[PDB]
């Protein structure tokens, strides 16, 4: 429109912008992440567009450290930049202080990237627009298994189970049935891709859709064609 | 060179030499070392005549901006202050000693001495320069409390008299320049002018 | 900081329509000619004041780039005299390198590579003016005449201001090559005469030439030996 | 319609619409209420939850042993502000190597914040901050606008429905000062729970006590910790 | 070098030798060490050949510049703090020492400026190697409010001194003398030394120099 | 000409055990042959499990030492926790190799529990390169000091001997006894002896006179 | 659409939005300032918008430096900015020219700074008038205003606020060039307590200050027990 | 100092003394030279200990977000080469640095030597420090691409042992490691005194 | 300042029961040569805090506007709070070890003396950052000299009284007034006390030169 700019408040002070890329995500694919003692849960419905597309090109859920996956649903260009600085941000706290980057920390530095955007006096080189994509920080560190959910708002709160994307409500509601503290990892797994068969319009199997999970043990575990397989075939 | 001031009830007393050296060499013999950095206010510049001159124009200009802008007579720690921050914000490039001197309304005659490094002191009487040494003990022997401006002008033209005649950088003829309310009264001495020490003989 | 988008665009039609706004201005303004003759240029312009408390004598219209070239404008003065300070300082840069006089050619080059610049830059209105530079170099006169846009072309005699169009039909009706100077001198004033609205006098007109002397705006009582005729 | 858009705009009327509605901001918010006494500072918070499963979105944070803060309004010019305070009392920790006055730090708040709103291409930092700390001359709470302007309080509240406090705090101000940390966090507690709705009720989960004192330095009680407070509570209809 | 000026009643006269010298050697025997910087004000160079003419040809520029726009004459003073602000700014790395000379509706006024931004008003100045001889010459015999001619003979004399008496200076004696009426720039005003006749010929015939290749290229005039 | 550093002396000790670190350290300062004063404690305490030891320019060990706080404060700001003794090292391993090029002169070092409950030493040079160790010392009499410890508590050139471990008791009184002779036969130590041991329970400091110069 | 910047002259040749700015600080409570014989003097009728305030709180009285005070009106941040400004106007004064800024050197560099404003469209103009007091013994007392359109004048009396018409009339009928800072006290507390409307500002905490040879050139916050008495004479004169 | 390392068959050896010296004091003699970048290549410090330290974790962290974005493990050329490209830019500032890059990869085997001046070499040995001259003609001689696991571990043993008995500089304990396929493993961690106990 | 130009010679520093006293002869020397006779070498800070400086007093002065600055606006704000000495002792000690860092260090040698909260401070600050407290100071030749004599006082006896302090210092002055030759018999003492801070006029050592007849 051009009527207003980039930082301005609407009378109810809900800043436009952010507001309209919080209902843009609502376009964005649909992904669910759950926390446990025994580990946290990824999954996303990757959303191929037509058969001819590889599926595996389709990488939804990534790793920014051995320790800490996060999954992204949205416009996956602006996620590419975000978890590019949370790879560094992480690989800094290691060369600086020899340890493990937790989630709060990541999440947190990478959402002070967010609501950095301006016009006039911002930077040589800066954003001109909020990066319209929500995250599901996922992993595990010294307090435990952690799962975060990061708004372009910038509002990152923990969160045991969470659904983003189009279907985030029925998601939402579903996860509130099924969740309670003392589920373990398999059910959990079992429970999240019940859901995204529910949600998803395409009928669920292995080459649709994206998983992984971080537990105490191993590190950012993604599910491959053959163990989806065998989950989907128990599910 | 050499340079002198000295504070008189209602005023002051400028004096200094006339020679400019380049080593061995006299390239001016009649060289004017008291600069008017504003009517009231003048300066007496020792060291490099290039830094000098510099930053004695530099710190006209900025006074006479000040004044303007005031709608009242600058005032000579004013002026002194504006050489210090000069001279010590550039105290390692330029190498320079100055004498500032003047009169203002509400603390009259003034003389303040800036040497080389820019610190600032007030002083009743001040020599600078290569001869300044030689008439330390001049002065501290005959300077008096309450001196008139006549008493003052032959207590500066005898000082700079033997700094010119035992130092060789100093020489020439005596500038002077006294400063009060009415203005200034600049004479210079030449020749039988100059007050004559008799040398020793056998 | 400053605005930093173009004011000048170009419109559905294709015409950027402040440069033709412009050139509406310095057609609104005052009217100067100039002829080049066989020995010499001549720039003459009517400096008409308001009432006679303006002193003629103190800005002058037609001023001196350098020893060789003066030029002359219609339009707004301030534009007027920022030009003509720029160009003075190009020629100078051009002296400096050089170590020589700059040719009229390469000075209009630059002044209108300016006047370009601030076409296409940001936040910046397009000058208001149009101006005629007159030379000698190489033992040959010229003259030019760059518009606000930045375009120069070369004239052997124009006009510029109001009435330019009768001014000129005027120019091809009495212009011979073969004039010199005086003559040259002569036919100007008349020009300005066809249009001028009023009584003619020393003061309500400045005149310059340029030859292989130099250039120079003739004094007072030269143009009132000149009006005799 | 003309005026609201940007913020180097006055009305007619005198007013800059964009920085009320950037205070309509921090008017809809997580409520917080701040106290003090002659010994000790309070921050009281209604952590707000987005859904059941979620956790309830900090509001109180660490800015010095000192100093702490508590937060209604957009959290990423929160925690901004928080990342500039904390470089504020650093910096004064390194160069003096004493903690830093909270009207020194709140002058520095103010003069940050007030640079937006006096230029293009810039908005109001729509957050609200209740600042409190202990510094030589005692307890002190300090409440921020997004407008640059602050204040110097014995008591405040901001957020939703912080009005039912504001009025809970001004008749019952006179006790406050002489009290003992326990009735002053828990007087804190009653006005908080008036801003709540009446289905609504305090819990551990959903509260958040911050602490400062001559001795004590500043301290986050957080859910599991806040259980000996509350306990006290007696009810409300 | 030697390069000189003196005021005398109604002007300035200014005066300088031509040798120019890369190390111990002659380079250019007629060199032009006066340089134009306005019609009323000239300048003589020495030290650093192309810092003088490169220094000189700027102040000119602006000088021009600032007396086209003001209407009126440039005026000595003027170029003195332009040339004095700049060798300040470059602190005496660009070896410039130049006597500077003009006259201007105030009078007749003569600086010399040395490299480092000082600068003397004087009524005689010398500069240059032979700037003491010069020197010599003129607390002998200079008087004030001479005329113009015993202050060419005078001048002359001083710079016949440098020639005579220094290395460095030679070949030639140049004058440009400054009025308020006139300007007269007598660039071979005198000639002291002169090369002497070759008495033998060595002239070379056609072909005493061997060529291994050649090839001739025809331009293509008109 | 002017010459940005001056060794002011200093002595600095640290040794670890099972389930404690103890460091120490002489107290005296001193620019060329003359004291500066006889109560400047080189030892600092970071955190709660966490005492620093620095030796050489003071001018830059009190630049470091509040460096550290500083960077300490903000470690807990961000991460909601104290930083670890590996930690601390690592980071001023970068900081002080930042400057590599005009470096802090000046020989630290740590000594802390580490996570796990059991002590922990880690020694730095001044330029940022760290190892850790059960036992180490730092300063003038560093060369002095090292040889007996690694005698006594390392069992280093001991032929049939138990290898004992140490102890809370032997370790103090071994430290007490290594900086009287240090004090004995080096200029620049002797004024005190601030023993500031760490443990679980938190730090005790313990102070013993030494011979004055 | 001409309301929009201050970089655009109105037809008529008027900047509404420095307009605009002025009736912003019309619509603030009033502050007034007296210069007498012997010094300056300062009163602000600081109201209390709510009980839970502290006294002190929102203070628009602000020490500029030690030889000069501020007293504002309108917009507080911006007041507090300027207030910014004219310290370090008077810092830089003290480092480059060795002795205290004079009063109008002040007014002059801060209205230049509040003028550079309204001539850009990047910036808009500050919303505080605010007006000057110091004393120095060669001076003398000096009370400058400025305005938001930049304009900064001397004033025997000067009123900035709500009620700037009625103050000025109570002020005109003073004779302050005879009168004394301890009398000039009670009067300015009796003209605060005048202009002050019950009706409109439910309550106000009078915030006072002067400055003259009583202080030997320091301006300062009035002590209380002279507080206490100027306001009890305020409000025995006012029935 | 001293180190080593060589190709062989079954990956690559590196080994290396635990001595650290300023001056003619040894300030330590359990020093770590080699430095375990990654679980798949290794390093080796001789030079300014900091700055192989230091430029090596540099190092380790660039490698690390290369695995992550393109998610295949970095190359030891390209390692050597993002090594030798940041030094460069110090060249002259007094960086004293020497080191070698080891691991497995595509290609095979690798290794290569960086220092401070800019040298970047592949080979199949390589020694650096004041006891590389000693160590270089233990190897040269010992050395075969044909070679018995155990026979490589004995001669860098020896190698090392003799640089250490000759160079007063390096010294302690030889840290061996051995750079396989699937990832480094330290074998030893043998004391010179024992092995002159072994040796003689 | 890479090389100094005018110098002040040693300033002592002793705290004793409820005040710090500090001491400074009043002189100025450009190498070897007793150009400024009357100058005070010695700050008021504040009501709480006195400073003394040796070195180059052009960079005295530079220190003496920015603190003296620093004060005023400290005290501009009215806030209740007021710079303590240790606090200035920081500053100071950050800006002399900055200026170093950037091998343009400010020549001087600083002894800062206060007393806030029922507590006396005494604190010195080198050129190059250096920086400690004591219960006594000396700089220069000061420390070689005096600092022995008010080392064996405070060693035997812990805490001084005002008179015995100022005696004490009028000793040591005599005796930097016989062994040191960048020296002046006219010197200043300030007190720090709870009253504040009071600096003494110009004042004599009055030496004896019964050495001479032997």
């Amino acid at each position: 429109e051009y009527d207003r700019g980039v930082n301005t408040f609407s009378p109810e002070g809900r800043l436009f912008q952010v507001e309209y890329a919080i209902e843009a995500i609502k376009l964005g694919s649909t992904a669910i992440g759950i926390q446990t003692s025994e580990g946290v849960c990824l999954a996303v419905e990757k959303r191929i567009t037509s058969p001819l597309m590889e599926p595996s090109s389709i990488e939804k859920i990534v790793e920014i450290d051995a320790h800490i996956g996060c999954a992204m649903s949205g416009l996956i260009a602006d996620a590419k930049t975000l978890i590019d600085k949370a790879r560094v941000e992480t690989q800094n706290h290691w060369f600086t202080y020899n340890e493990t980057m937790t989630v709060e920390s990541v999440t947190q530095a990478v959402s002070n990237l967010a609501l950095q955007f301006g016009e006039e006096d911002a930077d040589p080189g800066a954003m001109s627009r909020p990066f319209g994509v929500a995250l599901l920080f996922g992993g595990v560190d010294e307090k435990g298994p952690q799962l975060f959910h990061m708004d372009p708002s910038g509002t990152f709160v923990q969160c045991d189970a969470r659904a983003i994307g189009s279907a985030s409500e029925g998601a939402q509601s579903s996860l509130q049935e099924v969740y309670h503290k003392s589920m373990t990892l398999k059910e959990a797994i079992k429970s999240s891709l019940i859901i995204l068969k529910q949600v998803m319009e395409e009928k669920l199997n292995a080459t649709n859709i994206e998983l992984a999970t971080v537990q105490p043990g191993q590190n950012f575990h993604m599910f491959t064609k053959e163990e989806l397989e065998e989950v989907i075939k128990d599910i | 060179t050499t340079i002198m001031a000295v504070q008189f009830d209602g005023g002051v007393v400028l004096g200094a030499d006339s020679r400019t050296t380049t080593g061995s060499y006299i390239a001016n013999r009649v060289t004017d070392k008291l600069t008017p950095i504003h009517d009231r206010i003048f300066c007496c510049r020792s060291g490099s005549a290039a830094d000098t001159q510099a930053v004695a124009d530099a710190v006209t200009y900025q006074l006479g901006f000040h004044s303007i802008e005031l709608n009242e007579p600058p005032l000579v720690h004013t002026a002194a202050s504006l050489f210090k921050e000069m001279c010590y914000r550039y105290r390692e490039d330029l190498m320079a000693g100055i004498i500032i001197a003047g009169w203002d309304p509400q603390e009259g005659g003034q003389v303040y001495s800036v040497p080389m490094g820019g610190m600032m002191v007030r002083q009743s009487f001040a020599i600078g320069g290569s001869g300044s040494s030689y008439i330390y003990g001049y002065v501290d022997a005959t300077y008096r409390e309450g001196m008139t401006k006549e008493e003052c002008l032959q207590f500066t033209a005898n000082a700079l008299a033997l700094a010119m005649e035992r130092d060789g950088s100093s020489g020439g003829v005596i500038r002077l320049a006294a400063i009060a309310e009415s203005g200034v009264e600049r004479q210079v001495l030449l020749g039988d002018q100059i007050p004559k020490f008799a040398v020793a003989t056998l | 900081r400053g605005y930093s988008f173009s004011l000048t665009t170009f419109s559905p039609s294709g015409k950027l329509v402040q440069i033709e706004y412009a050139l509406a201005a310095v057609a609104g303004g005052a009217p100067s000619v100039g002829i080049k003759a066989a020995n010499g240029v001549v720039l003459a312009t009517e400096k008409k004041q308001k009432s006679i408390l303006y002193d003629e004598r103190s800005v002058h219209k037609v001023e001196p780039i350098t020893k060789h070239i003066g030029l002359v404008y219609s339009g707004m003065g301030p534009d007027y005299r920022v030009l003509v300070h720029r160009a003075r300082k190009l020629a100078q840069q051009y002296y400096l390198v050089y170590q020589e006089p700059i040719p009229t050619a390469q000075l209009v080059q630059r002044v209108a590579s300016v006047m370009q610049e601030y076409t296409q830059s940001g936040g910046v209105r397009p000058f208001g003016v149009s101006l005629l530079i007159c030379g000698w170099n190489e033992g040959r006169p010229y003259l030019f005449q760059s518009d606000p846009s930045g375009a120069y072309f070369a004239w052997k005699a124009t006009a510029m201001g109001k009435n330019y169009v009768n001014g000129k039909t005027f120019l091809e009706k009495r212009y011979n090559e073969d004039l010199e100077l005086e003559d040259a001198i002569h036919t100007a004033i008349l020009t300005l005469k066809e249009s001028f609205e009023g009584q003619m006098t020393e003061d309500n007109i400045e005149v310059g030439i340029c030859n292989e002397a130099g250039f120079r705006r003739l004094t007072p009582t030269e143009v009132k030996d000149y009006l005799a005729a | 319609n003309q005026y609201d858009n940007d913020v180097t705009v006055w009305s007619p009327q005198g007013r800059i619409h964009q920085i009320e509605y950037a205070m309509e901001a921090v008017k809809q918010g997580s409520a917080t209420v701040g106290l003090k006494s002659k010994t000790h500072a309070v921050l009281v918070a209604l952590k707000r939850a987005q859904s059941e499963l979620a956790a309830h979105q900090k509001k109180i944070l660490h800015v010095d042993n000192h100093i702490g803060i508590s937060i209604a309004g957009l959290t990423a010019d929160a925690r901004l502000l928080c990342n500039f305070m904390r470089q504020e009392c650093l910096d004064s920790r390194f160069v003096f190597d004493r903690p830093l006055p909270v009207s020194r730090l709140v002058s520095l708040i103010g003069s940050k914040t007030q640079i937006p709103t006096q230029r293009y291409g810039r908005r109001p930092y729509g957050v609200g901050l209740l600042i409190a700390g202990y510094d030589d001359m005692g307890p002190h709470i300090f409440q921020t606008c997004p407008s640059a302007n602050y204040f110097d309080c014995r008591a405040m509240s901001i957020g939703a429905r912080s009005q039912s406090a504001r009025t809970y705090l001004e008749r019952h101000m006179s006790e406050f000062m002489e009290c003992n940390l326990n009735e002053l966090v828990k007087h804190g507690l009653r006005a908080l729970r008036e801003t709540l709705p009446a289905e609504q009720d305090l819990t551990t989960k959903n509260v958040s006590i911050g602490i400062v004192g001559k001795d004590l330095e500043f301290t986050i009680y957080d859910d599991d910790d806040v259980s000996p407070f509350l306990e006290g509570l007696e009810e409300r209809p | 070098t030697t390069i000189a000026g003196v005021v005398y009643k109604d002007g300035i006269v200014l005066g300088a030798d031509t040798r120019a010298t890369e190390g111990m050697v002659v380079a250019d025997k007629n060199c032009s060490k006066i340089h134009f910087i306005s019609p009323n004000i000239y300048c003589c160079g020495a030290g650093t050949a192309a810092d003088t003419d490169m220094t000189t040809q700027l102040i000119s520029s602006n000088l021009e510049l600032h007396s086209l726009s003001t209407g009126r004459l440039p005026r000595v003073v003027t170029a003195n703090r332009m040339l004095k602000q700049m060798l300040f700014r470059y602190q005496g790395y660009i070896g410039a020492a130049l006597v500077l000379g003009g006259v201007d509706v105030t009078g007749p006024h003569l600086y010399s400026i040395y490299p480092h931004g000082s600068t003397d008003k004087l009524p005689y100045v010398t500069m240059g190697s032979g700037s003491l001889a010069a020197m010599a010459v003129f607390e002998d015999k200079f008087r004030p409010d001479m005329e113009e001619e015993e202050a060419k003979n005078l001048v002359s004399e001083a710079i016949a001194a440098g020639i005579f008496n220094d290395l460095g200076s030679g070949s030639n004696i140049d004058l440009c003398v400054i009025s308020k009426n006139k300007l007269d720039f007598l660039r071979p005003y005198t000639v002291p030394n002169k090369k002497g006749t070759r008495l033998g010929r060595y002239r070379c015939e056609k072909g005493t120099t061997a060529v291994l290749t050649e090839k001739i290229t025809p331009l293509e005039i008109e | 000409r002017f010459s940005p550093y001056v060794f002011n002396g200093g002595t600095i000790l640290a040794i670890a055990g099972e389930d404690f670190a103890i460091v120490a350290s002489d107290t005296r300062l001193s620019e060329g042959f003359s004291i500066h004063t006889r109560d400047s404690p080189k030892c600092y305490k970071l955190t709660d499990k966490t005492v620093i030891g620095c030796s050489g320019f003071h001018g830059d060990c009190l630049t470091l030492t509040k460096i550290i706080e500083a960077r300490l404060k903000m470690y807990k700001h961000s991460n909601n926790k104290a930083m670890t003794t590996g930690a601390i090292a690592a980071m001023l391993s970068t900081i002080l190799y930042s400057r590599r090029f005009f470096p802090y002169y000046v020989y630290n070092i740590i000594g802390g529990l580490d996570e796990e409950g059991k002590g922990a030493v880690y020694s730095f040079d001044p330029v940022g390169s760290y190892q850790r160790d059960s036992f180490k010392a730092g300063g003038s009499a560093s060369a002095m000091l090292q040889p007996l410890l690694d005698n006594q508590v390392g069992f280093k050139n001991m032929q049939n001997v138990e290898h004992v471990p140490l102890s809370l008791d032997r370790a103090m009184r071994l430290v007490k006894d290594v900086f009287i002779s240090a004090a004995e036969r080096d200029v620049y130590t002797g004024d005190a002896l601030r023993i500031c041991i760490v443990t679980k329970e938190g730090i005790r400091e313990e102070t013993v006179s030494l011979r004055k110069d | 659409g001409y309301d929009l910047s201050a970089s655009t002259f109105s037809p008529d040749g008027r900047v509404f939005q420095v307009e605009y700015a002025m009736k912003a600080v019309e619509n603030s409570s009033t502050a007034i300032g007296i210069r007498c014989k012997d010094g300056v003097v300062f009163g602000v009728e600081k109201l209390v918008l709510s009980k839970l305030y502290e006294e002190g709180s929102n203070k628009r009285l602000f020490n500029v430096d030690r030889h000069v005070g501020m007293a504002v009106a309108g917009l507080l941040a911006d007041a507090r900015s300027l207030a910014d400004i004219a310290r370090e106007e008077a810092s830089n004064f003290r480092s480059n020219f060795g002795y205290n800024i004079p009063l109008k050197h002040l007014a002059d560099r801060v209205a230049m700074y509040v003028h550079a404003y309204t001539l850009y469209s990047a910036v808009r103009p500050f919303g505080c008038s605010f007006m000057l007091g110091s004393y120095s013994v060669n001076d003398g007392a000096q009370l400058y205003m400025i305005d938001p359109s930049g304009v900064s004048y001397g004033y025997w009396g000067c009123a900035i606020g709500k009620a700037r018409q009625a103050a000025k009339t109570e002020i005109e009928k003073l004779q302050m060039k005879e009168m004394t800072c301890r009398d000039i006290v009670k009067e300015v507390a009796k003209i605060i307590y005048i202009v002050h409307d019950e009706v409109k500002d439910k309550a106000f905490e009078l915030e006072l200050s002067w400055v003259g040879e009583l202080t030997n050139g320091r301006h300062e916050i009035v002590p209380k027990d002279i507080r206490e008495e100027a306001e009890k004479y305020a409000k025995e004169s006012l029935k | 100092t001293t180190t080593l390392a060589f190709k062989f068959r079954h990956g690559v050896i590196v080994a290396a003394d635990s001595r650290a010296t300023a001056g003619a004091y040894i300030a330590s003699q359990t020093v770590k030279k080699v430095i375990e970048i990654n679980p798949y290549l290794l390093g080796t410090m001789a030079g300014g200990a900091a700055d192989c330290s230091f430029w090596e974790r540099l190092l380790a962290r660039q490698c690390r977000i290369y695995e992550l974005r393109n998610k295949e493990r970095i190359s030891v050329a390209a390692a050597s080469k993002l090594l030798a490209n940041m030094v460069y830019q110090y060249k002259g500032m007094g960086l004293s640095m020497g080191t070698m890059i080891c691991g497995w990869d595509k290609r095979g085997p690798g290794l290569y030597y960086v220092d401070s001046e800019g040298n970047r070499i592949s080979g199949a040995t390589f020694s650096v420090g004041s006891g590389s001259v000693y160590a270089y003609g233990v190897m040269d001689r010992g050395y075969s691409y044909d070679l018995e696991v155990e026979q490589a571990y004995d001669l860098a043993r020896r190698a090392i042992y003799q640089a250490t008995y000759r160079d007063a500089y390096s010294g302690g304990a030889v840290n061996l490691y051995h750079v396989r396929e699937d990832g480094w493993i330290r074998v030893s961690s043998d004391n010179v005194a024992d092995l002159h106990e072994k040796y003689s | 300042t890479q090389n100094p130009m005018v110098t002040g010679t040693s300033v002592l520093g002793v705290k004793f029961e409820g005040g710090v006293v500090i001491a400074a002869d009043m002189l100025g020397s450009y190498g070897s040569l007793a150009r400024f006779r009357n100058i005070s070498r010695i700050m008021r800070v504040n009501n709480s805090t006195m400073l003394g400086a040796s070195g180059d007093y052009a960079d005295f002065q530079y220190l003496k506007q920015v603190l003296g600055q620093m004060v005023i606006d400290e005290e501009l704000l009215g806030d209740g709070h007021s710079y303590s000495p240790r606090a200035i002792h920081s500053w100071l000690t950050r800006a002399m070890y900055s200026r170093r860092s950037k091998m343009n260090p400010l020549w001087n040698t600083m002894v800062i003396g206060g007393y806030a909260d029922g507590e006396s401070f005494l604190g010195y600050v080198d050129m190059l950052g250096v920086a400690y407290e004591a219960p006594s100071l000396a700089t220069g030749y000061g420390a070689y000299l005096a600092q022995p004599l008010l080392r064996e006082v405070l060693e035997k006896q812990p805490v001084l009284s005002q008179t015995e302090a100022r005696d004490l210092v009028e000793r040591c002055m005599r005796v930097l007034y016989y062994r040191d030759a960048r020296s002046y018999n006219r010197f200043q003492i300030a007190t720090v006390t709870e009253k504040g801070v009071e600096i003494e006029g110009p004042l004599s050592t009055e030496t004896n030169w019964d050495i001479a007849h032997m």
